[PDB]
């Protein structure tokens, strides 16, 4: 069946019938700073070559028009000394534009028109250099790759903790670098029909993450199983344990947000768990172990799971049995 | 183990045979190097007189070797005799409460093995250690004399070996004892299965015991495997250095002893 | 335009050495993934190292910097290719591999141009060998992209790094390291350094890989025994072990024979150097260095592979005879002692014989190459010398046998002594209550003298062994050199003979122990078959 | 025993068995912007020298191949005027690459191949200059050093405030520059066994910071003792005062987050207090004092402590005594 957002964190829902009013290009550089590296490098070299060829053509033409291009000895001084053909003119254009300044061909004080073309060439060169540096730097603050290094366990299990049904999922870090003030927004989607006859195709509802006195966020050093307790007030509380594996369509997504240390940008990661991915009545294997003088974490058992003799029943019926026991 | 145990072991032999062994070994190794030193001058060309001197050296070598071997034998036997007699006499005059305090295994075990072990292996291993160390010192002196400069290049590398020594022993000993331990409960386990075989086949406990024996043989193999891995490590690294030294020796010999030195009898001894 | 083609060759090495440095410096500033052709890649890289040494030799002979720079650049390029492949084995990528493939293609192009321009007109052989090696490495890279994901369709279907040797705490990772460290045991540096500080124990030690357990070796051995018994004994169990342990043993044996060949080869290049200077030598020196290191490395790898096959065999037959201990009948004291000796001495004999198995195949070729080589250096006289040394090998065996006999006798006496001690160290209070202790000590000393008497003959035989050990090397040179010149010599001849004499004395001693070990192992396997089939 | 995160703020837990899929290098510049200064300077000089030597080699070769390298008078004009050897060629490469443009050796309009090599040399030079500036600037927003200047007192004491047990810890600032919107996440870890037989090796739980009506964050001007009150609902409420000093293994960590003013990045600081570090029944000395016309803060008494006659008992037993008194 159709998934809401894919495991890799990319969004699945394909958009249709966007009334484009042009804002897609109106974000001129915040559009292309999104692109890949080959496309952005291609369009940067094309910017540079475009400008260089434009001014090389205009210079070729101005040297042709002054008549300094006509090879002649005396009665003149070329506006640009030692210019012969188009090739040397393009060499002059790249010599003055990108500010190498070879000086074999000298622009002279006889023609003020060449002064004007230089005084606009250089400023446009400097402006396009300034933007083509700022945008590549604004790019190198792409830290979604740091959204790649995070990992979640492939499937999530539920258990019985403290006499109440609980669901456990793992997270973890993959580098030394921490993520500041990460917060968890844990959401459930379902095609819902209201008592008013209103049917929604998809209905996001927050399920709380259960920490100390409150709080939406967590602290990530070692793999920490996130711990929620479904109660009669919770939206997930009504389902049955035998109807989840095959038929029902329930996506439980988690969105972890946080700002990486060194860049300072705020990244996040998104993952979905389907009704066929989740399973019932198990327990993860303890990862952390007291090694020689530290805590060793073994990621081989990250996705490992052991059987646990826990009663199998619906959370509504389990709450009724708790009322009975 | 300190030099005190070996000091007492060799002082039980006495001053009569200690020097008779040590100086004879030194002289045998000196003859074994001098024969090749004279062969070096033999090479370039009084060939008959040269060959006669070679024969004289060859005879001296074998006579001295026989003398040294007989010395080691006689000394080891005398030391074993005196040590056993002294141990017996000192155990005789002990108080009764001492005998009651110490278990029988330790008192009996020393005589059972220590004595046997020493008689079987100490003389041969001591002879081999002495021959090896003196041959190594002689070879270093040869490759130094052959190349005046090669000497100054070989003292760095040898110091390297010092660092390779420590890190080896402090592990090679350790692993060693571990092997012994994994050998002891294994065999014993076997015996326990043989006697109470009917009880074990009756309880149908064969599966758990087979599991235990797989566990024990794995614990034995891991030790006997790490030991051979460590021996291979030390071997390969010492060999890499032993090849570095011959590389440097030949590279110095080809230039120093041919271009400027103009001596060919040198490079032979050094390379060999 | 020779210099032009030399420069054209220098270029791609430079390209690769320049792209390697950013990535190498980021990587320099625990799952091992292996790719097909890894071992082939490292073998070919060592062959490249060798051919590059030869090219440097050519460049020395010719000299013109620009004419021998290509070798010095390909040297660093191959070392950096090794660094890249280490960086890829440690963390997999699809892009670094393409980064290697580009360089391989360009180097192949340059070598082809060199070959053509040479054909139109020593260099020829070296250039051809380099061409073949680069082509084979290219094919390896093409295989690697064909396997998983260089560009191929979407998902690699990548392996999922092997959990056998990489999952939950294991410390002895021999099968799961770089094929260079599989030879030079570099992975032991960490273990031995940690061992220096903290005392080793079974908690600080690893656990055996799935490649070598009781279950694995037992499985292979029982499969072979099943396939042999379904076609129906001593010969049967023998052939079963043979077919079960298969490729590893012969691999060790061939490592061993190649090492023996190179070891016989060393002294001849010594001889060549000695000749050249008395009348092309630096090349021989560096070749001697290379041949020494390679020969000894192959020898050591051979030892280790044989030892590991033997340990496998010991574990296997031990758990097998324990499996047999479950089904035996009660009618069969003496059998218990025979069983526990069947594990304490018979199994150790079997395993040590399996240690020495490849030596038994590699000894004859060693002595044959030795005798034929010394004959062509010293002529007919050599033959005479070649007899004397060989004559020490049977004599040694005889000596050994005498030792054994003596040992037996001595052991008997020793045992009795222990008995006469066990009483005294138990009736301690009884003994000292009337001071009859000296009376028993006299008897104990009486036993000791008999024990001492046996030990004299044993140590006499030990002395004869040690004496022959260093006497035969002297006697060979004596009766050979005196019997060559003054009967029937450049320094090279004499010193090569000396080297070969030592290189032949070292293996000779081992043949005697090998023969003893082999006959004892044959008897022990007959015993194991008689037991295992009751 | 083993510590969770070290006093300096670095993380202790060593990771084992990371299934590296290559994302560690896939973060190409967000990897090296983490590095120290010597390594980053080394790899930048190696980038620059690598590119310069590459193009110097190709130029040497092209001048050799055209035959302009063969010293000859007439019948030619070198593609690059006045080129003699490799050295002058490398001088030309560094002259055009890093845009000094000396002009003693002139590239000419006779060979378009030299035009191509220049038109790629310059663009690659400009791109690698752009990245090697953006990443060093993204580095100089390392404000972890500002995470260094914060300080916490070495050990934390508990007291009795308002008839209820309380724990007091100090914090403070070390510069004029403020930290915007700092928030406190105060966590306790312990090897815990659930009533379901589940044992966790380490169990992070939030203990609230007790401010006005609510709020997770604080305001840092002067050293402010953070004030929590453990109650029967709190997770720390069960321990005993004589069992903490030696045996028990309880790490109480605090994570203070906040964004520094001038850079705008969000930094944080992390510290641990062990069961042997914390002590019982004391009071800090008042730091702030009304000086001449201001408030003087003396950091000599920062870690000083005075004895206070307060009853010593367990928080559970103290709550039972409060029920009795
Ligand atoms: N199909 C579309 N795709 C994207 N944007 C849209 C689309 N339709 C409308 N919008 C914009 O988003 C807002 C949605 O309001 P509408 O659904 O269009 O109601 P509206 O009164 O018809 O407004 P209009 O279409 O501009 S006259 C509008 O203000 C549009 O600017
Ligand atoms: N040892 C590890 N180290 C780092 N990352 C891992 C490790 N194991 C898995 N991952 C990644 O993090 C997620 C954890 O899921 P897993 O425990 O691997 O379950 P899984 O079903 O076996 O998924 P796989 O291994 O990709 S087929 C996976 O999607 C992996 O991409």
């Amino acid at each position: 069946r159709a998934r809401f957002v894919s495991k890799k964190g990319n969004c699945n829902v394909a958009h249709k019938n966007i009334r484009e009013q042009g804002r897609f290009l109106q974000d001129v550089f915040t559009t292309l700073v999104d692109l890949k590296w080959p496309h952005t490098l291609l369009i940067f070299t094309m910017s540079f070559l475009c400008s260089w060829l434009l001014f090389a053509m205009v210079w070729w033409l101005i040297a042709f028009a002054h008549g300094d291009l006509a090879p002649g000895e005396g009665t003149n001084v070329p506006c640009v000394t030692s210019i012969h053909s188009f090739s040397s003119a393009f060499l002059f254009s790249i010599e003055v534009q990108v500010t190498i300044g070879f000086g074999g061909r000298m622009v002279t004080e006889e023609c003020p028109l060449a002064i004007l073309i230089l005084i606009v060439q250089n400023i446009v060169g400097l402006m396009i250099n300034a933007i083509m540096l700022g945008c590549i730097f604004m790019k190198t603050a792409q830290a979604h790759r740091r959204a790649e290094t995070l990992i979640f366990s492939k499937h999530a299990v539920i258990t019985l903790r403290h006499g109440r049904l609980c669901f456990m999922l793992r997270v973890g870090d993959l580098r030394k670098s921490m993520i500041i003030s990460a917060t968890i927004h844990m959401q459930v989607v379902r095609k819902t029909t209201s008592p008013e006859g209103e049917v929604v195709p998809l209905h996001q509802v927050d399920i709380p993450m259960e920490n100390g006195v409150g709080g939406n966020g967590i602290f990530l050093v070692a793999p920490l199983i996130i711990y929620h307790v479904i109660d009669s007030n919770s939206p997930l509380y009504d389902l049955a344990p035998s109807d989840l594996h095959h038929h029902q369509d329930l996506e439980i997504i988690v969105i972890l947000e946080g700002v990486v240390e060194t860049t300072g940008i705020t990244t996040q990661a998104r993952t979905s768990y389907l009704a066929d991915e989740i399973l019932w009545g198990q327990r993860f294997v303890p990862i952390v172990a007291e090694e020689d003088g530290r805590y060793s974490v073994d990621y081989s058992k990250f996705g490992n799971t052991i059987k646990v003799p826990t009663p199998l029943c619906t959370a509504r019926q389990l709450d009724e049995d708790r009322s009975l026991l | 183990i300190p030099w005190r145990a070996c000091t007492k072991y060799l002082s039980s032999a006495g001053i009569l045979l200690l020097s008779l062994l040590v100086f004879s070994q030194l002289l045998k190794h000196m003859v074994l190097v001098a024969i090749d030193y004279w062969l070096a001058k033999w090479t370039d060309s009084d060939q008959s007189v040269y060959a006669m001197v070679f024969t004289l050296l060859c005879s001296l070598g074998i006579v001295l070797c026989l003398v040294t071997s007989v010395t080691v034998e006689w000394t080891g036997l005398k030391v074993a005799k005196r040590l056993h007699r002294s141990l017996l006499n000192r155990i005789i005059l002990a108080p009764m409460r001492f005998f009651e305090t110490t278990p029988l295994g330790s008192i009996l075990n020393r005589f059972s093995s220590d004595c046997n072990t020493i008689d079987q292996h100490i003389p041969s291993t001591l002879e081999c250690l002495s021959r090896s160390t003196l041959l190594c010192v002689s070879a270093l002196t040869v490759i130094s004399y052959v190349t005046p400069v090669f000497l100054v290049a070989l003292l760095p590398l040898a110091v390297v070996c010092y660092f390779i020594q420590k890190y080896f022993r402090v592990a090679s000993r350790d692993l060693q004892q571990l092997d012994d331990t994994t050998q002891l409960p294994l065999l014993s386990h076997f015996a326990e299965t043989v006697e109470g075989l009917t009880t074990i086949r009756a309880f149908r406990y064969e599966a758990r015991f087979q599991q235990k024996l797989l566990e024990y043989t794995d614990s034995n193999n891991i030790a006997s495997l790490f030991l051979t891995a460590a021996n291979r490590w030390l071997e390969v690294r010492m060999e890499y250095i032993g090849a570095c030294v011959v590389l440097i020796a030949a590279a110095t010999s080809i230039s120093n002893s041919l271009h400027r030195e103009l001596s060919a009898g040198l490079v032979g001894l050094g390379l060999t | 335009n020779g210099c032009f083609v030399d420069a054209l060759n220098v270029v791609p090495h430079v390209f690769l050495l320049f792209i390697t440095f950013p990535i190498l410096f980021i990587g320099w500033g625990s799952t091992w993934l292996h790719f097909p052709g890894h071992n082939l890649r490292w073998i070919l890289t060592f062959i490249l190292l060798f051919v590059l040494v030869c090219e440097i030799a050519e460049g020395i002979l010719s000299d013109h910097l620009h004419l021998y720079m290509p070798a010095g650049m390909a040297f660093m390029a191959a070392i950096t290719s090794v660094v890249y492949y280490h960086n890829i084995e440690t963390s997999n990528f699809p892009k670094l591999l393409i980064a290697l493939l580009i360089y391989w293609t360009l180097a192949f192009i340059t070598k082809t141009i060199k070959f053509v321009k040479f054909y139109d007109h020593l260099r020829f052989c070296l250039t051809g060998l380099l061409v073949i090696l680069y082509g084979m490495l290219l094919l390896v890279e093409v295989n690697v992209i064909r396997v998983r994901r260089y560009i191929f369709f979407k998902t690699p279907r990548e392996v999922k790094p092997p959990e056998d040797l990489q999952d939950l705490g294991v410390r002895f990772l021999q099968p799961f390291v770089n094929l260079l460290s599989k030879g030079t045991y570099w992975w032991m540096n960490a273990f031995i350094k940690t061992a220096h500080k903290k005392p080793i124990d079974l908690r600080a030690i690893g656990k055996l890989p799935i490649a070598m357990r009781a279950l694995t070796n037992y499985q292979r051995l029982c499969v072979a025994f099943d396939a042999q018994a379904r076609k129906d004994g001593a010969r049967a169990i023998w052939r079963a072990l043979c077919h079960a342990f298969g490729r590893r043993l012969i691999l060790s044996s061939t490592f061993r024979i190649l090492a023996d060949l190179l070891g016989f080869a060393g002294p001849l290049c010594i001889f060549g150097i000695v000749d050249h200077l008395g009348k092309n030598a630096y090349v021989l020196a560096v070749l001697l260095f290379l041949a020494l290191l390679l020969q000894r490395t192959f020898l050591q790898a051979s030892y280790y592979v044989a030892i590991e096959t033997g340990i496998n065999l010991r574990g296997a037959i031990q758990t097998k005879i324990y499996n047999k201990i479950m089904h035996l009948s009660t009618s069969n004291e003496m059998t218990a002692g025979q069983i526990c000796n069947l594990v304490a001495i018979d199994t150790n004999q079997l395993m040590w014989f399996f240690f020495l198995c490849p030596n038994l195949w590699a000894m004859p070729v060693q002595i044959i190459v030795g005798v034929i080589l010394l004959y062509y250096i010293l002529g007919v006289s050599a033959l005479i010398g070649a007899a004397v040394i060989i004559l020490l090998a049977p004599v040694q065996y005889f000596v050994a046998t005498k030792l054994s006999q003596a040992q037996r006798s001595t052991l008997e006496h020793s045992n009795e002594r222990l008995k006469q001690t066990n009483e005294m160290l138990r009736g301690m209070k009884l003994l000292k209550l009337y001071a009859w202790e000296s009376i028993f000590c006299s008897r104990v000393e009486v036993t000791r003298r008999k024990e001492m008497t046996s030990l004299r003959a044993f140590a006499v035989y030990t002395s004869i062994s040690i004496f022959m050990n260093t006497a035969i090397p002297i006697a060979a040179v004596l009766i050979t050199f005196v019997g060559h010149v003054s009967f029937f010599l450049s320094p090279s001849v004499a010193f090569a003979s000396l080297s070969l004499f030592h290189i032949l004395v070292t293996p000779l001693f081992l043949l005697s122990s090998v023969v003893r070990s082999t006959v004892k192992a044959l008897v022990s396997v007959q015993k194991l078959s008689e037991f295992l089939s009751s």
